[PDB]
RNA sequence: AGUAGUAACAAGAGG
RNA sequence: UAUACCUCUGCU
């Protein structure tokens, strides 16, 4: 007999036992080196698909743009970018129409979201393009050096602190003909003990309108790493800092409509997205008669990025802010404009190798217009010939398509309006249409009286599809009657089923903290019991290998069992000296207190019964060095990747003691030109830590003022001494000490 | 913009395009579908990191001397039970490699180990071993404009996997990681005390499938990787520089209860400066094997074997000596692969979880506790496997084995061709599940997926066993359908 | 606080940092805070696992190196001088951690259990918790957003804020004082509470958040939705089975109001169906326990004013107040009564939504908060509303909430801006609710919509305009301000009441109050669990719970059942296990749907061949009802669920009704129920579909055109014509000769 | 050699 | 240039 597990599939649904078919227990696949060979192909199909529309030269970029939108209508099932403007805006108009006021009430959330909203906010998401040192940075980081340049030159206004004032510095900055930017450099020297050491300092350099503008509507690539369900690799993008700003808005109006439309899948999240399906398919059974055949389609998109037009977009907001102030409607259509004219960096380029020489060398992404075509193979070099017409300041301009997953919500108000136009009564014909869209995937459902009506519809959609710049994948996509179907790794048979495969990943140590982990491991069995059917046993397992999986991770093996680690002996050490052996955690070696009812409360307060009074008041002491708070909405939050999604910040329960630790910080860029940026870090941490001293509310609630910090804090500094002076305990001779130092500042202040 | 009113201009410009833009329904039915396009070549090879079903195990009973928890204390105990050692001899040429290292490697290996006292072993930097390790084979990194004009200058070779067949040896693998033996692999930490009525059930259910996993021969690959990659990753970061020896120990439970830890080899560290994750150590696997590597001569096809000794084993009837064959490999594994060999332990709970499912799904509609019905009551109704005669029977038991089988071997031949595989498979499979559902189903463009499909099938041995597990299904289906 | 201002002089003597000091704003701090030269981790499960090994992983503050020695007493080094990225953290060993734990400073922890109240308050659910036996079944869970903060304070995140900022920075609060006196109180408590407690403020006010506001999620629960059973779902529930569990500590009162109108509810709908309903209502309320606790000792106790409630009350002989609360204000009905007729209407906002309006004469007495009236309704009419209280204010929102309680088409055809009757989800939500608070948010397009009357000059008898204006000539039309108030307490007097057998309530003058069509058919979800020990009730309610018991049940003894429906089928028509289906069900049709099916029972006990066990299972607890005689065909019918309304087709499978040939099984709302011997079975000719019809196979074109099943009135005995059946499915169909009939055992 | 698979690792950087 | 050491870095 040979086995064959794959037979169960005989016996047992595919859908039931979907489990088994996810082979998420190994290594996922990453990409080794540069995405450069990637990004290439992308632009290339970009402009592939967009071959027949018209092509221009930019006024300020000087870089060829391809025109696809109003284009010549495709005569091929092959995937397009030739939209048609007027088919969007009865789109969006036929949207309007079934849903009224939706556009008015998400637009005036919208205009009082611009108003309040802070440059604060901007801090918050994932790394950008700091154009001001030309790679991905953290951020926070990429806004400050972005203001650094900006209030360096004549672009102040966000001084005042809100948002739109930043994004009106935006617009400004492309004036300056000579942006002046400093830049680090390294510089050599000799120090005796005799040593050659090396030091770091600054560099004023002059960009022009060309090397600035088309820095500020660059948007980085990268390789995605890690990505399952594939087998070769993709190019996934970084927006720059300017163009940030303004997406923000653009997103938010479309996550206000999404929020309110029946057919929409975002912003929802995994529970709720489940209940929104499961409505719509009585929603559809309530609307369709006994005599009609219900065909449910399983959508899936192909090169949903790449087709989808920013001039398309522009269309879109312009028309679904019609109405409203054309301060607002400009302020918005700012996104697409820059999104239109954009360029692409290209990686970090390529790397050679010399067999004969035993040699290899890495060659710049700049250099791929100034380079032989020797060193390339067939393949590649045939792209770089390709590339080099799109070239521009070393930069590729995409100006056709979408890079990648940025207006997600706006493209979703895109596929939403299609299976709008599939009403009844907005139709008329045997057939009719409604379902479900969440960017790339969708799920649609025609219903009619013969398979006939279903095929008429299916094509109406389709083809409807086509004209705006919407492209079912042929191949990925099926279509079958209404009681089964997928959609983005939710099966459905007759209901939604379990799928724990997915979640297998999370099952682990979480690599945050000794304190995290164990809250977070035990809350994942916890979840995954309620939502993906981890039965009881099971759920006892996962218990049992994730503390054996914590324990040899952390090195905090149970203090009588005899293995050999660093920890273990001075773990032995506690638990010989402590009373009370349940008392101890299983980060210091103590036993497992868990089990299916446990799971939901926290180790320590668990253990606080069975705690003894001498370790509760080392381990739980607050003047301990290892914690390191910074702010309360920060407070409990690691950060986490799953199977399937981007990424994914977890909230956590568990009390502070000594094992809410950080791990050490990645020390190579001490090696590197960009040693400085340590150094800032150490004076604008320390600069906060001060001001928090005058003002410890800043750690809860934003500090907001537009008055200096140094201002602040004397000001701070002159009453809260009189205070303590008047009524409380403080001394006429040091109220005079503290008002003196106070007036010595305000000197040193004035004389510099 | 806002001036626009539609004049129904989407109804008007349908009509106006082209009829080839459409998406026709083929009507799907799996008696009229073809089978997947298997690559042809030549023979797939052995791609684990150690020996599967053909490992030996040196094994000793209970502990003994300051080792145990010692590593190489541990192997030196093991050692001691076998005395049958010759001299080295070459009986399988790795034959791309010079081979002669690999038989100094091996004596060197155990040169050192005689020589050394203490806990850790670090041999010494020899050419041999050198060769072995990849030391000053990464060529040294120079500027563009410092070497512009050289003749042979190319990009690194960026090109597709050479296609391979299926082979008889994979199948045979997981026959055999199916199977039970007589030791308890697993050792599961301690647990919470059960006080709620469902944590007693939970415990009782869990017991069962205790018996079942632990003593599976999956498992005992699962404790070796986990061994292998946790003393590996913890080695790779302390001594980057060091040549550090670390042995292949398995310590299990026989089924009357007592302990036993078994040695099945050792594997040589190389350097281990890794900057990003995909970043490789190259290590030399050295393991104790029975069976003859010219039998199946390319399985082996990047092993070194040498003849290094001679045994006694008793048969059920007979008492027949044979020769030991050190089966020597230069290997080389990156810091996720062996973090997630670490991690490996989870793939129980990917078995058991869906064999939980399935009891769970009998017990609502049963109104009962199906959990003791199912293993105790011991029936035939699952099919896991195909015979000479047809497609056999087997219990919740074999499920479980074959479930957890998969998972394992899923963790162990990870690659982007099962990951893609896996995914497009599962389309088809959906497919054959909405047509004996009666949904009427369709594709869109069948052939393309097809492709799609096809695409991933390389040259990996798993991705080539389940493409050909689903045919059998593929067929297995259409017999009983039509 | 000298050491601070010594420290900023300090800082600001290096030219450096007294740039940024004086450059940076107060907003632009927020920026610079969070400028490192670090990135996120992207793998920290793996890097962990990598840091682990190294010898110094974890960073620590400066002042470790005074705290600590260096080398540890076994030979350890437990910090280093090396500086962490950035930072004047050093570098520090694991076992660092493990030493200060046994060897470093004790610390008072007498105030900790306080401030981590909130997980501590889940250990004490926990331990003094009681658990029950575990029962076997399918667990029909459902997809509700529900409580995940047991013992919140119900405040916004606004309103928590101030709260909190009052608490842990008193000094460094804005403008904002407390508004709330709910606000006020907690600011008082949580002082005290917390009175010199040493611990990170940072820490505390992260507590306070969590603990205060409300936190709810999306989660499928089955049966109890309160906060105390939310916290444990993963005990309490599975797949297949329910750990029956009660938390620790005293359940709150609104939930147990809440569950207690439920279970009412369900016992008087219960009641209904069955023979004798006093009997069985009597018999339900012994025997049900709500949490571990009798209901009859809980409707003695409760003040709940509710229908259903005071229906249970009048079988046990309790005090009833003849009432019924909605937003806020209390209503009972002094004079007239009204049939609950149910009509689809189109809003302002052009939306079609299906009502339940009350059509009837009605004059109601209304009272709550600082407000009064005196309200005379009919339907969709406010005739006249005489209202009083002691502001303004609370005048005009008791008039709002009362020009809403009217259902007038004025009010409907002014609703402005956004306001959907479903949820984020798609789920069904309460209109009346959704149009009042609505409308008490905004008011002035109700006002202008609603109208002006003149007023007759009684000196009392005020007028209010729509712009809130007390005018003595002009006011709403019908709405009075009574300038002397209205005059209550006989409203609150509990009234000793008597009830009939059906379930009639009747005052002791001798007039109805309370009857049983006047309660709401809402299949709600309960916050605390219900427990009926009855065998009139399945194990647990709720009515996707209904269908698969009733179908599981059916499979379960269907060999007992099959024998019964062949010989003597009227006494499984009349067994008392169907009854529980019979609530599914419309109460017009449940009449007209039994006498379709026993027809259809009957044409397949006369025609040869035809024996669809399946079919005779799907229709089976159709049948369990008192049958009409009318001929009218039937493609599917209706069923009530939560609202729903979800169709069953008569032939072949259904959303609702599923049987799966490749599983072998019967698939209920995507719920196995059970397997069935259906190999000899299966035929061409189907007899129980159509009413006085066969369908014979498939369609045959030298049969005319296709028909739909409407048109079969026009076909002679014994004809055929092809017909349009269900599914896009056209069957040629006979019209048979014969008929067929049944006499059932029972009475009105 | 080897890992690996559309591009890399086989240490990188510095006196 | 070559061989030695010595220093920094292990997501930058």
């Amino acid at each position: 007999m040979d086995v064959n597990p794959m037979l169960i599939f005989l016996k047992v649904p595919v859908q039931n036992a979907i489990s088994t078919t996810f082979p998420y227990t190994g290594d996922p696949p990453y990409s080794h080196g540069t995405g450069t060979g990637y990004t290439m192909d992308t632009v290339i199909r970009t402009h592939d698909y967009s071959s027949r529309g018209i092509w221009k030269t930019n006024s300020e970029t000087g870089a060829q743009q391809l025109n696809p939108i109003d284009g010549p209508l495709p005569e091929d099932n092959e995937p397009s970018g030739y939209a048609q403007t007027d088919c969007v805006l009865e789109l969006i108009e036929g949207l309007d129409r079934s849903h009224p006021g939706l556009f008015e009430t998400a637009c005036q959330e919208t205009i009082d979201a611009i108003q309040q909203t802070r440059v604060d906010k901007l801090t918050q998401g994932r790394q950008t393009y700091d154009w001001t040192l030309n790679r991905n940075q953290p951020a926070a980081t990429a806004l400050a050096n972005t203001i650094e340049v900006f209030r360096k030159n004549g672009y102040k206004l966000n001084e005042s602190g809100r948002l739109i004032d930043f994004l009106k510095d935006v617009l400004l900055s492309f004036e300056n003909d000579s942006m002046e930017v400093t830049t680090h450099f390294q510089k050599k020297k000799r120090i005796r003990d005799m040593i050659t050491q090396r030091t770091i300092g600054k560099k004023r350099v002059k960009l022009t309108k060309k090397n600035y503008l088309i820095r500020a509507l660059t948007l980085n690539t990268m390789t995605k790493d890690a990505e399952r369900g594939k087998l070769k690799r993709r190019a996934i993008a970084t927006p720059g800092m300017q163009i940030r700003g303004f997406v923000y808005f653009v997103e938010l109006l479309a996550r206000n409509i999404c929020e309110r439309l029946e057919q929409s899948g975002l912003p929802v999240g995994g529970n709720e997205k489940k209940a929104k399906l499961a409505n719509v398919i009585k929603k559809m059974m309530a609307k369709s008669t006994d005599e009609e055949l219900s065909y449910t389609i399983t959508g899936d998109n192909t090169k949903w990025n790449e087709n989808q037009n920013p001039r398309i977009f522009l269309a879109m907001v312009l028309r679904i802010t019609a109405g409203q102030p054309e301060w607002f409607r400009d302020l918005l259509a700012v996104a697409p404009i820059m999104f239109s004219n954009k360029v692409a960096r290209l990686g970090r380029g390529y790397m050679f190798e010399s067999k004969s020489m035993h040699l290899r060398t890495q060659i710049s992404a700049e250099n791929l217009s100034d380079i032989n075509l020797r060193y390339f193979n067939e393949d590649t070099k045939k792209k770089i010939e390709k590339i080099r017409h799109l070239m521009v300041e070393g930069t590729a301009s995409l100006s056709p398509g979408m890079m990648m997953g940025m207006f997600n919500m706006l493209s979703t108000v895109l596929g939403v309006s299609v299976l709008n136009l599939g009403q009844r009564e907005i139709l008329k014909r045997t057939y009719w249409w409604d379902g479900l869209q969440s960017s790339d995937d969708f799920a649609l459902i025609i219903n009619g009286h013969f398979k006939e009506d279903i095929q008429q519809g299916v094509n109406h959609f389709y083809r409807t599809c086509k004209l705006v710049g919407i492209n079912m994948s042929q191949k990925k996509s099926y279509i079958n009657k209404t009681g089964t179907f997928e959609f983005t790794s939710f099966f459905y048979r007759y209901g939604f089923v379990a799928n724990f495969s997915m979640e297998l990943p999370s099952f682990g140590v979480a690599g945050n903290n000794e304190s995290a982990d164990m809250s977070i491991g035990t809350t994942v069995i916890k979840t995954n019991m309620i939502n993906n059917d981890l039965g009881p046993a099971t759920a006892q397992m996962a218990i049992q290998l994730f503390i054996k999986d914590y324990r040899y991770t952390y090195r905090c093996h149970r203090g009588d069992t005899n293995l050999e680690t660093r920890r273990t002996k001075s773990i032995k050490r506690l638990w010989t000296e402590t009373i009370s052996k349940a008392g101890l955690l299983v980060a210091d070696g103590g036993p497992n207190p868990y089990n299916l009812r446990n799971l939901h409360i926290p180790e320590v307060c668990l253990k606080w019964s069975l705690m003894d009074p001498d370790y509760r008041g080392r381990l739980c002491n607050p003047n301990n060095p290892f914690v390191h708070h910074m702010e309360v909405e920060s407070t409990n939050l690691a950060v986490v990747m799953p199977a399937h999604g981007p990424a994914k910040s977890l909230e956590y329960d568990a009390v502070a003691t000594t094992h809410s630790w950080t791990p050490k910080r990645n020390r190579s860029i001490l090696n590197t030109n960009q040693r400085g940026i340590l150094e800032d870090e150490r004076i604008y941490q320390k600069c906060c830590q001060v001001f928090e001293k005058f003002f410890p509310s800043s750690t809860y609630r934003r500090p907001i003022g537009m008055a200096s910090m140094l201002d602040a804090m004397l000001s701070r500094a002159r009453i809260d001494a009189r205070i303590d002076l008047e009524s409380g305990r403080i001394s006429s001779q040091d109220f005079s000490e503290i008002t003196n130092t106070c007036k010595a500042i305000e000197a040193l202040k004035r004389q510099g | 913009v806002s001036s626009f009113k539609a004049n129904g201009n989407i109804e008007a410009k349908l009509g106006a395009m082209s009829e080839k833009v459409n998406a026709q329904i083929e009507s799907f039915d799996p008696r009229t579908i073809r089978e997947l396009e298997l690559p042809e070549g030549k023979f797939c090879t052995q791609r684990s990191k150690f020996l599967l079903m053909d490992a030996m195990k040196l094994s000793v009973l209970n502990p003994a001397h300051e080792g145990e928890g010692i590593p190489m204390k541990d192997a030196k105990a093991c050692l001691d039970t076998f005395w049958g050692w010759k001299k080295a001899t070459i009986i399988k040429k790795h034959e791309k490699g010079v081979n002669t290292n690999y038989l100094m490697i091996w004596e060197q290996l155990l040169e050192s180990i005689k020589e050394m006292e203490g806990k850790f072993l670090n041999l010494k930097k020899t050419n041999h071993l050198k060769w072995g390790l990849g030391e000053g084979q990464a060529p040294e990194k120079m500027d563009f404009e410092d070497c512009k004009e050289v003749p042979d200058l190319f990009q690194y070779k960026s090109e597709p996997p050479e296609k391979r067949k299926l082979a008889s040896w994979i199948q045979s693998e997981f026959n055999k990681a199916s199977e039970l033996t007589n030791s308890n692999w697993i050792e599961f930490d301690e647990l919470g005390n059960d006080v709620a009525p469902i944590e007693h059930i939970a415990s009782r259910r869990r017991n069962f499938f205790t018996a079942e996993v632990s003593q599976c021969r999956a498992s005992e690959y699962i404790m070796k990787a986990v061994y292998i990659n946790t003393a590996l990753l913890n080695s790779s970061c302390t001594a980057m520089e060091e040549y550090q020896v670390i042995p292949i120990i398995t310590k299990c439970r026989d089924t009357s209860g007592q302990r036993r830890t078994n040695l099945y080899g050792f594997i040589i560290k190389g350097r281990s400066h890794l900057r990003n994750d995909t970043d490789v150590v190259n290590f030399i696997s050295l393991e104790f094997s029975l069976t003859d590597p010219r039998n199946e001569i390319h399985k082996w096809e990047k092993y070194c074997v040498l003849e290094i000794g001679d045994m006694e084993i008793r048969t059920s009837i007979s008492t027949i000596m044979k020769p030991v064959y050190l089966y020597v490999r230069t290997n080389g594994t990156s810091k996720i692969k062996m973090k997630w060999g670490m991690e490996m332990r989870r793939c129980l709970l990917q078995s058991l979880q869906q064999v939980e499912s399935m009891i769970e799904a009998e017990s609502a509609v049963k109104e009962k506790d199906m959990t003791e019905p199912f293993f105790r009551n011991r029936e035939n109704d699952w099919p896991i496997g195909e015979s000479p005669q047809g497609i056999e029977k087997g219990t919740i038991g074999k499920v479980c084995r074959v479930l957890l089988a998969k998972s394992v071997f899923n963790s162990i031949y990870a690659s982007a061709q099962l990951e893609g595989f896996s995914a497009e498979s599962r389309k088809l499979l959906l497919l054959i599940q909405a047509f004996r559902d009666n949904l009427d189903p369709g594709t869109f463009d069948l052939k393309g997926l097809y492709e799609a499909i096809e695409e991933c099938i390389i040259n990996d041995p798993w991705v080539l066993l389940n493409a050909s597990w689903f045919n059998s299904f593929l067929k297995a289906v259409q017999l009983s359908m039509g | 606080g000298m050491e601070r201002i010594k420290e900023l002089m300090e800082m600001v003597k290096n030219s450096r940092m007294r740039e940024i000091l004086t450059t940076t704003s107060v907003d632009h701090m927020a920026v610079i805070k969070k400028y490192t030269s670090g990135r996120q981790e992207k793998n920290p499960a793996l890097r962990m696992k990598w840091m682990m090994a190294m010898k110094y992983p974890i960073s620590a503050s400066s002042r470790i190196r005074e705290m600590i020695p260096e080398k540890d007493e076994d030979g350890n080094t437990l910090w280093t001088n090396t500086k962490d990225a950035g930072s004047n953290r050093v570098l520090v060993s694991p076992n660092a951690v493990t030493w200060w734990n046994r060897a470093g400073p004790v610390s008072d922890v007498v105030h900790y259990p306080r401030v981590y109240k909130m997980y501590f308050d889940r250990l004490e659910r926990l331990t003094h918790g009681t658990f029950g036996p575990v029962k076997f079944y399918n667990q029909v869970k459902v997809r509700k957003r529900v409580d995940i903060n047991p013992g919140h304070k119900d405040l916004t995140s606004r309103e928590a804020q101030e709260v909190i900022m009052e608490v842990v920075f008193p000094n460094e609060v804005g403008a904002r004082t407390l508004s709330s006196d709910a606000q006020l109180t907690i600011t008082k408590e949580k002082k005290e509470e917390l009175k010199n407690c040493k611990i990170s403020p940072i820490m505390v006010a992260y507590m306070l958040e969590r603990e205060l506001v409300r936190r709810t999620r999306f989660l499928p629960i089955a049966g109890a939705t309160s906060s105390t059973y939310v916290e444990v779902l993963h005990l309490t529930q599975g797949t297949c089975w329910e750990q029956q569990y009660t938390p620790g500590g005293e359940a709150e009162n609104d939930d147990l109001d809440q569950t207690l109108i439920i279970a009412s509810r369900n016992i008087v709908r219960r009641s209904i169906v069955a023979i004798d309903p006093l009997a069985s209502l009597l018999s339900m309320c012994h025997t049900t326990s709500i949490s571990s606790e009798p209901l009859v000792e809980i409707l003695r106790s409760n003040p709940t004013d509710e229908q259903a409630v005071n229906i249970c009350k009048a079988a046990l002989g309790i005090r009833i107040n003849n009432s019924f609360s909605f937003g806020g204000y209390n209503f009972k009905r002094v004079k007239g009564s009204s049939q609950r007729t149910e009509k689809a209407v189109l809003t302002g906002n052009l939306q079609t939504l299906t009502m339940t309006i009350f059509e009837g004469y009605e004059e109601f007495n209304v009272s709550g908060k600082r407000a009064s009236a005196v309200l005379k309704k009919g339907a969709q009419r406010l005739i006249q509303a005489i209202i009083g209280g002691r502001t303004l204010e609370d005048i005009l929102n008791l008039m709002i909430t009362l020009m809403v309680f009217s259902q007038e088409e004025k009010m409907l055809k002014a609703v402005r801006g956004d306001l959907n009757f479903v949820n984020r989800a798609n789920q069904r939500l309460n209109p009346m609710y959704q149009l009042l608070r609505h409308f008490q948010k905004d008011s002035s397009t109700l006002l202008k919509n609603w109208g002006t009357e003149e007023i007759d000059p009684i000196m009392g008898i005020a007028g209010i305009m729509p712009d809130g204006t007390i005018n003595k000539t002009q006011t709403l039309m019908g709405v009075r301000l009574s300038q002397g108030g209205v005059d209550e307490y006989s409203f609150n007097e509990r009234i000793r009441v008597n009830i009939d057998k059906y379930l009639r309530v009747r005052n002791e003058k001798g007039e109805l109050l309370i009857s049983p069509e006047e309660v709401s058919e809402a299949q709600g979800q309960e916050k605390l669990p219900i427990n009926y020990n009855s065998s009139l009730m399945w194990e647990v309610n709720g009515p996707e719970s209904i269908l698969t018991n009733t179908y599981h049940w059916i499979i379960k003894n269907w060999e007992l059942l099959k024998t019964q429906w062949m010989t003597d089928p009227t006494v499984l028509y009349n067994r008392i296990e169907f009854e529980p289906f019979q609530t599914l069900i419309p109460k017009g049709n449940r009449a007209i749907y039994s006498g379709f099916t026993r027809t259809l029972f009957q044409q397949m006990r006369d025609v040869e061949g035809t024996f669809d066990s399946i079919q005779i299972i799907k229709l089976l607890p159709f049948s369990a009802h008192p049958p009409s005689l009318g001929r009218t065909q039937f493609s599917s019918f209706t069923l009530n669920i939560r609202g729903a309304p979800l169709r069953l087709l008569i032939r072949g499978n259904s959303q609702v009704f599923n049987y799966n040939q490749m599983e072998n099984v019967i698939i209920v709302l995507g719920k196995s129920v059970g397997s069935p011997s259906i190999l000899t079975e299966s035929s061409s000719i189907e007899s129980a579909v159509l009413r006085g019809f066969l369908i014979l196979g498939k369609a045959n074109s030298k049969y005319g055109p296709v028909l739909t099943i409407g048109e079969l009135d026009k076909l002679g005995r014994g004809e055929k014509a092809n017909v349009l059946i269900g599914q896009g499915d056209t069957v040629l169909v006979m019209k048979r000769k014969r008929d067929s009939s049944i006499l059932t055992d029972s009475q009105t």
